């Protein structure tokens, strides 16, 4: 039996776009080698050209009588690793883009509410340091009126 | 002296075992799968195959009638048809004019190549598992074949392996297996005695050589044509042609964790799941006293160039000081960075370089030369290349160090917020403690 | 680029130079043969058809 020539191959992210030129209607099947295979087989009959997704588990492709050829994918990135900070979110968003911006969110959220509960401790307090002496006629002590910023900035 | 490991059932991942007594010096073992083999228990329970219809000739009766008589034959057939005026090529015998009788038969048989083409169904549970190791240590090469459960003690050098059970149990035959030539098929037979005419198993054999045989086509028989004799008939046609023509996907090309399937017997190799637990037992003669390693004072660990890449994209390198000249057992104790060697010669120069493989964006792990100890902390950048013909080399983890770029940026913001909230509440509690104290 | 078009160039019809890549990969010969086995990836111009 006749073994079919071999593709061309180019590398993408993740993906292999691959070049079939048969003579004689070949089979071509590939499965994704890992927990979850993604199945497909096909009798390939003209040129035509394939995309095939390739994850960091591999995979492979059964072309003609040709033995299987594995492939595997490599952690590779777009952003800047030890960089400012928003360059480090977007070397781990090319990598898992599905937890970094739920962790990047959870992040923001404390912070936002750390910063809120904060800011309310300190006009809670001016509140109660400030109305007893807003009850009377009375001096406001300069010494603290310069310390806290309180409403009459010179007027009593 | 006993010792234990864990070693994950990846096949040629490069596993090494550090094994420390406190009287001798430090021993470095590499163990490797070479192969697996995951071999299930089958229980044949028929045999299937094209079927084929045998009809004598018909027995025409002149001048006479004639009675059909049952017999005990796999989907049996018998009529009898009255008023028949046959025809030869010479002259229409049977002179009577309309007083004759034919009588029809026909049945089922198994094909002639049924013994070289047939199809096995077979009930397949409790996947025994086996392997082929090679372990190398010292001066002592050599590959053994062991089965993967804590019953097979293997000697290799003196020292004793057992290899336990696998973590996982997880087997990718179903329980019901079809089984033709050089495939499998996870399918959904009929029970014997209950087939279906014109699908999978429509004549069912409980065995290649079985005498027995159950047939169910829906044979039937037809009035012959006046001034003919050609015994008429209609059958569906065969189940095992048309299970071959759309039997659909198979095992071969659709098994999980890539890994192949095979036959005769039925076995998935090299399919990577779980882990290998392992046991030794050690003699005395394969360490060495601790008087005869050379010592090593003063470890400094320094990383050269980092790449989480597949390949060993790393260089390391160590100072240390030493009174002689030898040879050293190196390891990573941090399975965030996998060494490539097990040995290293220390000389009086004091400077040794290691390459090692990893995954995370900044690694932290513990070197060990010899009696010696340091930490080691590095910066990688990814690599350029898209995909590679390789597996990794690394056990995959990404989480970095606590002391890495990011962590260090989360851990100074997170650090100012709760300064700022520490005073929040130390300003609240003054100003109600002073309110409190009047 | 092999399998596409202008996978073979030349300067002008009567040009001695020539750029040719196709993927031209020889293979071993059979056992008790004498035929220079290889294999070749078909013409671009063809397919460019
Ligand atoms: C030679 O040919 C003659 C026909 O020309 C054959 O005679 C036929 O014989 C059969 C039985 O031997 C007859 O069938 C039955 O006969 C009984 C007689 O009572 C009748 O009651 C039934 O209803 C039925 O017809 C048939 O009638 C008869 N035909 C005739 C006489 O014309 C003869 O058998 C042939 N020779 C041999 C050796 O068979
Ligand atoms: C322990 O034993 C194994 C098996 O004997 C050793 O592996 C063997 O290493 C040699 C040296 O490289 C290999 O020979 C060469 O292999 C290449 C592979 O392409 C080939 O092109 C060369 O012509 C040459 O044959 C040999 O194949 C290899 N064996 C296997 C089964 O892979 C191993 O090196 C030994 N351990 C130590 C520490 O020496």
């Amino acid at each position: 039996v006749p073994m079919a020539r071999e593709p061309t191959v180019i590398h993408g992210k993740r993906e292999v776009t691959l070049h079939l030129h048969p003579d004689h209607p070949t089979l071509f099947s590939y499965r994704t080698l890992g927990e979850d295979p993604q199945y497909h087989e096909e009798w390939v009959t003209a040129a035509v050209e394939r995309t095939i997704p390739v994850p960091v588990d591999g995979m492979e492709y059964h072309w003609g009588n040709n033995d299987p050829v594995r492939l595997w994918s490599q952690l590779t990135t777009e952003g800047k690793p030890h960089g400012w900070p928003h360059q480090i979110v977007q070397y781990y968003y090319g990598l898992y883009p599905a937890a970094t911006v739920s962790a990047v969110v959870g992040m923001s959220l404390l912070a936002l509410i750390s910063i809120f509960a904060s800011c309310y401790m300190l006009v809670a307090a001016r509140s109660k340091c400030l109305t007893p002496y807003a009850l009377t006629p009375g001096a406001a002590v300069p010494w603290t009126l310069g310390i806290l910023c309180c409403a009459p900035r010179a007027h009593a | 002296y006993e010792h234990s490991t864990v070693m994950p059932n990846v096949v040629g991942f490069p596993y090494k075992a550090h094994i420390e007594r406190p009287g001798y010096s430090p021993l470095t073992l590499q163990m490797q799968v070479v192969e697996t083999s995951l071999e299930p228990t089958l229980n044949l329970e028929y045999i299937t195959c094209e079927y084929k219809t045998v009809v004598p000739s018909p027995y025409v009766k002149c001048c006479g009638a004639s009675e059909c008589s049952t017999k005990e034959k796999p989907d049996y057939q018998c009529k009898v048809y009255t008023g028949v005026y046959p025809f030869m090529w010479g002259g229409a015998y049977c002179f009577c004019d309309s007083e004759n009788t034919q009588l029809s038969e026909a049945y089922v048989d198994r094909s002639d190549v049924c013994r070289h083409d047939h199809a096995s169904a077979y009930k397949a549970h409790t996947a025994s598992l086996k392997a082929k190791v090679r372990v190398m240590y010292g001066n002592v090469n050599q590959t053994v074949d062991v089965y993967v459960n804590g019953d097979h003690a293997v000697t290799i050098g003196g020292t004793q392996f057992i290899f336990g059970p696998l973590s996982s149990a997880w087997t990718p035959f179903d329980n019901k297996i079809v089984v033709y030539k050089d495939e499998v098929f996870n399918q959904d037979f009929p029970p014997y005695g209950s087939g279906q005419p014109g699908r999978f198993g429509d004549i069912q054999s409980r065995t290649v050589e079985s005498n027995d045989l159950y047939a169910n086509t829906a044979l039937k028989l037809a009035r012959p044509s006046p001034g003919m004799v050609h015994v008429p008939y209609t059958q569906t046609p065969s189940g095992f042609k048309y299970w071959l023509k759309e039997k659909g996907t198979a095992l071969n090309t659709k098994a999980p964790f890539g890994c192949q399937i095979k036959t005769n017997p039925v076995r998935a190799m090299n399919c990577a799941v779980g882990n290998i637990p392992v046991s030794m037992n050690l003699p005395d003669s394969a360490f060495t006293r601790i008087v005869e390693a050379p010592t090593i004072i003063d470890l400094t660990c320094t990383v050269a160039t980092c790449t989480h890449s597949s390949d060993f994209g790393g260089v390391l390198t160590l100072t240390y000081k030493t009174d002689k000249n030898g040879d050293c057992s190196v390891h990573s104790h941090s399975n965030v960075a996998t060494l490539q060697e097990a040995t290293a010669k220390v000389k009086t120069a004091g400077k040794v370089t290691l390459h090692f493989s990893t995954a995370s964006a900044s690694p932290s792990f513990v070197v060990s030369l010899c009696s010696a100890r340091a930490t080691c902390s590095a910066s990688c950048e990814p690599p350029k290349d898209h995909i590679v013909p390789y597996a990794a080399s690394h056990s995959n983890v990404v989480f970095p160090d606590m002391s890495g770029t990011a962590l260090s940026w989360v851990q100074k913001i997170s650090g100012g917020l709760g300064a700022f909230a520490i005073g929040a509440i130390l300003v609240l509690v003054v100003v109600t403690c002073i309110g409190l104290r009047r």
